[PDB]
RNA sequence: CCAACC
RNA sequence: CGCCACACGGGGUAAGAGCUGAACGCAUCUAAGCUCGAAACCCACUUGGAAAAGAGACACCGCCGAGGUCCCGCGUACAAG
RNA sequence: CGAGUGGCUUGCUACCUCGAUGUCGGUUCCCUCCAUCCUGCCCGUGCAGAAGCGGGCAAGGGUGAGGUUGUUCGCCUAUUAAAGGAGGUCGUGAGCUGGGUUUAGACCGUCGUGAGACAGGUCGGCUGCUAUCUACUGGGUGUGUAGGUGUCUGACAAGA
RNA sequence: UGUCCCAACGUUGGGCCCGGUGAACUGUACAUUCCAGUGCGGAGUCUGGAGACACCCAGGGGGAAGCGAAGACCCUAUGGA
RNA sequence: AGCCUGUGUACCAGGAGGGGAACAACCCAGAGAUAGGUUAAGGUCCCCAAGUGUGGAUUAAGUGUAAUCCUCUGAAGGUGGUCUCGAGCCCUAGACAGCCGGGAGGUGAGCUUAGAAGCAGCUACCCUCUAAGAAAAGCGUAACAGCUUACCGGCCGAGGUU
């Protein structure tokens, strides 16, 4: 099978070998895309993805690496963003951003803060109550956000009664 | 007592009732269940139960089978529902067990089953187009209680 | 410290068994071997069960002793003793006109020998013996 | 626990019958348990100043005689070590007995009591007439 | 239904024999981090005393207060780094390269080694600045020797010698660091390593028992009651099951007791000083008087008395460093009594 | 449990 | 029976929590890819270890003499050795 | 009701051993298994919390002291994070013990005309050997690598 | 009251080294073994691997289903007392 | 049961040699000596003589690389892991899914009830506008509200579904 991706005018899609690397006014995004006898490669101003093999595995990965190329076309031009709502009950949660890193801070009270490393060149900015997660890299981005989110897990207990934490609130 | 002690066919025929006493009492409550004052021709779809190995199955066996099939016709179907379901199968086979080491090890009588032969049909049930799953879904119930692997097989049924 | 092999055998890329068949082949001909890049040569199948398995002859032993290799210096050249009668006159002399080694010590290039190269374009499931190696513990020195 | 304040060499095993410091009515005492010790094969469990033990009363008053109750050690005759470097040792092994709250059952304590045991036990000391 | 227990001894110290070299040898180094520096130091064992210190531990409910300390006085006079020895990184791991030896050499270091007459430190350096440009250059590390002779209770003369590896800022900066020490004489001492309050680690071959018995040597019971009288009084039990049809050597059994070396971790040091505060009147026994440079090393120490132990900054610290703590008294009270 | 006679 | 010392930190995982993601336009923690995650695995630490047969490395001394043995006084060592 | 796994119990068989492979329980000392009692990390809840209850990964470490009884098991007591189970000739008598069992003496009950019998009870009652080989714990002498001194490397190996 | 917790130090005679004296038990053969398997189902010797340079000293006894005694139990004998 | 006890037969016993890792009776094979040659069972990547043989397909579990067997396990039950073959129905008059828009009036049906308005219960379940839109399929509310399924239209464009 052949699909065929046309790069969008604001992009320049460069690879070579399994490594393809996108870039847009928004930024760069290269990733490895390696499965049995799928053949990826820039023929001018199009992107291909094929292989002589059809079998339902093969299939699988060709669509996905698909969607993980428009991603990339998406990232470097409009770029991508998740919103995040931190909320508390009793405890007024510090949630700031220092140096690659997230952190959190009197999670229910805990004298010890919680953190993360941001990932990829992702941005973090948060605005009060209010965050947002964005970059050219979804798969760095979206990663950043979930981590905060599991950041202010908790298992011992009832989650029903102790909600705060930040929450994804928008998804790209 | 393991099924695993008398599912083979692997003594004699032992049926004669003229040279055996003690012989236990079948627990099989039922061998015509649904409504049996009607016709299973008149019927729109006739589906059996049918076993793929041959084996032996002790009246216990079926008595749970054909319960827990039939249970499942009466929940879905009523207490009176227009179907009707049958067990064809009856243990003539009188079962032993010895229990003195191996000296005089002819066994006491313990208990019945049914030859059974692959292929052949154990249960056989005839309902409307409509309870059609309720059949089938009271068949993988009963053949979870009997030794072999069974083949739910749908004779008269062109509703496909 | 220097070995005049006939011939230098390239493990890059290439199946350690099928490699190791030939390399045995060869020695017992009176041909005298050097493997090179054994961090290099691959191993097909599932990551996690190889490793299990390397990990096992780790694992075993007692006070007679299993000395199972780590590195894939010693894993390669275990591999083929495994092809050579090692206890007989004739199948120690082979084995000791064998050599691996991590990376390559010569000027010249190995040879790839047929039969057992692995295209990474269309195979996943594999390893590497370095790979291996780290996860058996070995101090990566190549 | 609350650190004790100074090194302790058991003078006392699971069995061993001591002097009740107090006035409950239970003159003699015998160890049964430690409270929280857990120690090893064959080894008899060991107990000495500070501990809080589990007690049988073997001597006393009809009405105390076979309770089984809890104390706490006060003093004993194997040696101690204090942050200084010396060594203290009392004339006997004594406890006194102690409720769920580690408060002594008895009105007036007998005989002297280490400084250390006051620490852990304050109202135990706030009953001590010396304390040495 | 047989309790359980653990079994009896390390298995983590074996084989149990007797010692190679009665100069301790680290397995381990510090880590890189501060200015280039040489990363150990060495003395001889002379006896034990106590002192009496203001407790410096912040979170202890008796920081400021008098405590006695057991210390263990080491003499500790001047070594000196004869040599600097350049190990470069291989498929086999590291390998001596070349050494930069000097020419001022301790009158008697020729007890143990054939003192150089002609070397090249220059063609030596050279090959070791080649390495470190082509980036083959392993650790660093300094041939060191004992001054026996400065020490009167020791009766040899024959200098210890022991390598001691060179950490520090940048390997450029700490090979400079290192070629420097060397040139002038080598001449180093304890100051110039550690200062007391430090956490260091002591290595030292133990004091040997020659052979010694499963009790003993690895603290299994002596039989117990009528198992005592029969006639086995301290023999174990059997040397296994049926199956194995064999001993493992994990059995307790007789043998080599002491002599071994051993590392012990994390010895505060106490004091380092020179001259005779921390000597005993009488003398120490079994080994004589102390007026010299010395440590004071909190606790106990490996070794018997004249034994070369061994220092290296703790690899492995729990507690942060509190320097210079507060002696308040030192105890010259005899031994003998 | 048990290590023979039942 | 006394006294001293015996981590932290890394790396890869299980169960599990997730991200991106298609087969199946959607959905999906999984099929390729990835972020995490156990007293458990590896490393860290201690001990042995040139007989590792690829039987090792470096420096200096020496080949008419470097070094060593016997001998003698002794123990930080030791059943002989 | 149906399907299995294990090889701890019991039964069955009579394949091995009667020119003998000493028998229960305990003890001592070593290795192991996981179907996990505690400890680490998780999932669910009839999960507010605290705590329970159930489930998953996981064998690194731990799992102790006592009263009756030869007892195993078990019953019981106070402690404990917990005081898990099992394999190794029911590991371990050329290691120990000798309470039980298991000769010869003796008694009771029952049985027997009697001699005498009873995994019924009861009191007493014998345990040999200087290690040849192998195995392991430690200690030496040689040869090999191939003049000497000193210093190291680290394949492997052990650890809780 | 060291039976025990929990073991320590010491004494005498041995043990160890040296001179002299100088047996016995046991011996089909080979024999440096270890892990599994196989086999009359309980192997140093068979098979597959692993390990293994030779010799010697001391040791406590895991194995040689160790040595010592044609099993005292049980059964069988047209046996004995 | 590598059990007990029959029966017919060939084998071991008393049967080598070749193969089966080893292995009384499983396979080839019945064998004077010596010699050349060709096969049998079985095997041809190395150990070890002969293929890293050819055309093709499947498997990703190291499944498997194990004729027979005390010896080689693997079951009832389950599987949108994957490959292949067939039948029915729907579809460029635009299917399946997704996304956007519409989902409306008589009327909050009648009854029951203080109240019940799609949705407590009982009964009925009719017709307007229209390209659709139930006397309402599932949540939701004290009852409303609110959120959706049906049903229709659009965007999309090729197989989809059982
Ligand atoms: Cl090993
Ligand atoms: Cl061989
Ligand atoms: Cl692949
Ligand atoms: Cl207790
Ligand atoms: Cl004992
Ligand atoms: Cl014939
Ligand atoms: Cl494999
Ligand atoms: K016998
Ligand atoms: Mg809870
Ligand atoms: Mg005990
Ligand atoms: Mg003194
Ligand atoms: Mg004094
Ligand atoms: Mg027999
Ligand atoms: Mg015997
Ligand atoms: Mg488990
Ligand atoms: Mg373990
Ligand atoms: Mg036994
Ligand atoms: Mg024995
Ligand atoms: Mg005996
Ligand atoms: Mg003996
Ligand atoms: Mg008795
Ligand atoms: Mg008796
Ligand atoms: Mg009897
Ligand atoms: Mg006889
Ligand atoms: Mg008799
Ligand atoms: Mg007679
Ligand atoms: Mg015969
Ligand atoms: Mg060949
Ligand atoms: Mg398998
Ligand atoms: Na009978
Ligand atoms: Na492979
Ligand atoms: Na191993
Ligand atoms: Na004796
Ligand atoms: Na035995
Ligand atoms: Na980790
Ligand atoms: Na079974
Ligand atoms: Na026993
Ligand atoms: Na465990
Ligand atoms: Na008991
Ligand atoms: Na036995
Ligand atoms: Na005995
Ligand atoms: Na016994
Ligand atoms: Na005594
Ligand atoms: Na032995
Ligand atoms: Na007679
Ligand atoms: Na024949
Ligand atoms: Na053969
Ligand atoms: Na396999
Ligand atoms: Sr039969
Ligand atoms: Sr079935
Ligand atoms: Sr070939
Ligand atoms: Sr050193
Ligand atoms: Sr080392
Ligand atoms: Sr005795
Ligand atoms: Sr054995
Ligand atoms: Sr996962
Ligand atoms: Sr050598
Ligand atoms: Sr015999
Ligand atoms: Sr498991
Ligand atoms: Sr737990
Ligand atoms: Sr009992
Ligand atoms: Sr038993
Ligand atoms: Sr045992
Ligand atoms: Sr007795
Ligand atoms: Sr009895
Ligand atoms: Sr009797
Ligand atoms: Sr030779
Ligand atoms: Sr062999
Ligand atoms: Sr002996
Ligand atoms: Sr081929
Ligand atoms: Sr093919
Ligand atoms: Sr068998
Ligand atoms: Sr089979
Ligand atoms: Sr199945």
């Amino acid at each position: 099978p052949r699909v065929e991706l046309e790069i969008p005018e604001d992009v320049d899609a460069e690879q070579d070998h399994l490594d393809i690397t996108v870039e847009g006014d928004n930024g760069s995004v290269t990733r490895r895309l390696w499965y049995p006898d799928i053949d990826v490669s820039v023929d001018g101003d199009t992107v291909v993805i094929e292989s002589d093999e059809d079998n339902a595995k093969t299939m699988s990965t060709i669509g996905t690496f698909q969607s993980h190329i428009e991603n990339m076309f998406h990232g470097v031009t409009e770029g991508w963003e998740y919103g995040m709502e931190v909320f508390y009950s009793h405890f007024p949660m510090q949630v700031n951003v220092e140096g690659d890193e997230v952190v959190i801070e009197n999670f229910l009270g805990e004298k010890a803060p919680r953190r993360t490393t941001i990932h990829g060149d992702t941005d973090v900015e948060i605005d009060g109550e209010e965050l947002t997660v964005s970059g050219p890299d979804i798969e760095a981005v979206g990663q950043t956000a979930a981590d905060i989110e599991q950041l202010t897990r908790i298992n011992d207990k009832d989650v029903r009664v102790f909600q705060d934490g930040v929450y994804i609130t928008r998804k790209p | 007592k393991p099924a695993s002690m008398y599912r083979d066919i692997d003594k004699p025929a032992y049926t004669r009732r003229e040279y055996i006493t003690g012989i236990p009492g079948s627990k099989i409550a039922q061998h015509k269940m649904g409504r049996k004052q009607k016709d299973a021709d008149d019927y729109p779809v006739q589906i059996s139960l049918i076993v793929e190995e041959t084996v032996q199955l002790r009246h216990g066996s079926l008595e749970a089978s054909r319960l827990s099939a039939n249970r499942h016709l009466i929940k879905e179907l009523g207490e009176e529902g227009d179907y009707k379901m049958t067990l064809r199968k009856f243990p003539h086979q009188v079962l032993r067990e010895n229990k003195d080491g191996m000296r005089a090890a002819f066994g006491k009588i313990v208990g019945t089953a049914a030859r059974v032969q692959a292929g052949e049909q154990l249960f056989t049930a005839y309902c409307n187009v409509e309870d059609a799953e309720h059949v089938k879904e009271a068949f993988r119930r009963a053949y979870n209680k009997i030794t072999p692997s069974c083949r739910i097989d749908s004779s008269p049924a062109g509703n496909a | 410290a220097e070995f005049d092999a006939d011939v230098i055998v390239d493990a890059r890329d290439c199946i350690m068994g099928r490699v190791a068949s030939q390399v045995a082949e060869q020695a017992l001909d009176g041909e005298t071997v050097a493997v090179v890049n054994a961090e290099r040569a691959v191993i097909t199948g599932r990551e996690e069960q190889i490793v299990e398995k390397y990990e096992k002859r780790v694992d075993i032993g007692n006070d007679n002793g299993y000395f199972y290799p780590k590195r894939p210096d010693g894993i390669f050249k275990r591999t083929i003793r495994g092809m050579l009668p090692h206890k007989k006159q004739r199948g120690r002399e082979a084995f000791e006109s064998v050599r691996v080694y991590l990376g390559n010590p010569y000027d010249e290039d190995g040879e790839v020998l047929d039969g057992t190269s692995l295209d990474r374009l269309s195979n996943i499931k594999f390893v590497t013996l370095g790979e291996i190696s780290e996860t058996l513990g070995a101090n990566k020195t190549w | 626990m609350e650190a004790l304040g100074a090194d302790v060499t058991q003078g006392l095993e699971k069995g061993s019958l001591i002097t009740c410091a107090d006035n409950t009515g239970a003159r003699e005492l015998k160890v049964i348990s430690v409270h929280g010790y857990s120690g090893t094969k064959n080894r008899l469990p060991k107990a000495g100043l500070g501990d809080k033990i589990t007690v049988s009363v073997t001597k006393g008053t009809p009405e105390m005689r076979r309770q089984v109750l809890e104390a706490v050690v006060v003093r004993q005759r194997k040696p101690i070590r204090r942050p200084d470097g010396t060594r203290v040792k009392f004339e006997d092994n004594a406890a006194v007995i102690v409720d769920e709250n580690e408060d002594p059952r008895g009105t007036e304590l007998k005989g002297p009591i280490a400084r250390e045991v006051a620490q852990r036990f304050g109202s135990v000391a706030s009953a001590a007439t010396m304390i040495v | 239904p047989q309790p359980s227990r653990p079994r009896k001894g390390s298995l983590g110290f074996g084989p149990r024999k007797r010692s190679t070299s009665e100069t301790p040898r680290f397995n381990s180094w510090p880590s890189d981090d501060g200015q280039p520096g040489v990363q150990g130091f060495a003395g001889y064992k002379a006896g034990m005393t106590h002192v009496v210190l203001v407790n410096d531990e912040p979170n202890s409910p008796r920081e400021g207060m008098e405590e006695t300390v057991p210390v263990t006085v080491i003499e500790t006079p001047p070594m000196r780094a004869v040599a600097l020895r350049a190990y470069e990184d291989t498929p086999y791991g590291q390998r001596p390269l070349t050494e930069v030896w000097t020419d001022e050499f301790h009158s008697e270091l020729d007890r143990t080694l054939d003192v150089p007459e002609d070397h090249d430190p220059d063609a030596a350096e050279e090959q070791i600045r080649d390495a470190h440009e082509a980036g083959d250059l392993g650790d660093l590390r300094l041939i060191t020797h004992t001054v026996p002779d400065a020490v009167p209770s020791v009766p040899k003369k024959k200098p210890d010698v022991m390598e001691t590896r060179v950490g520090g800022g940048s390997v450029s900066d700490r090979l400079d660091h290192a070629l420097d020490i060397v040139e002038d004489g080598g001449e180093h001492a304890m100051n110039d390593i550690f200062r007391a309050g430090e956490y260091a680690d002591v290595a030292g071959v133990t004091k040997g028992k020659g052979t010694q018995g499963p009790v003993k040597r690895w603290g299994v019971q002596k039989r117990k009651g009528k198992h005592a009288r029969q006639g086995w009084r301290r023999r174990i039990g059997n040397l296994g099951p049926w199956n194995p049809s064999r001993v493992r050597s994990t059995v307790p059994q007789q043998g080599q007791t002491g002599y071994h070396q051993r590392t012990e971790l994390n010895k505060r040091l106490i004091d380092i000083g020179e001259g005779d505060e921390p000597t005993v009147d009488g003398g120490f026994v079994n080994y004589g008087e102390v007026d010299g440079p010395y440590t004071l090393v909190k606790g106990s120490v490996p070794g018997p008395d004249k034994r070369l132990v061994r220092f290296r900054p703790a690899v492995r610290p729990n507690d942060q460093p509190r320097l210079d703590p507060e002696v308040r008294y030192v105890s010259n009270e005899s031994n003998q009594g």
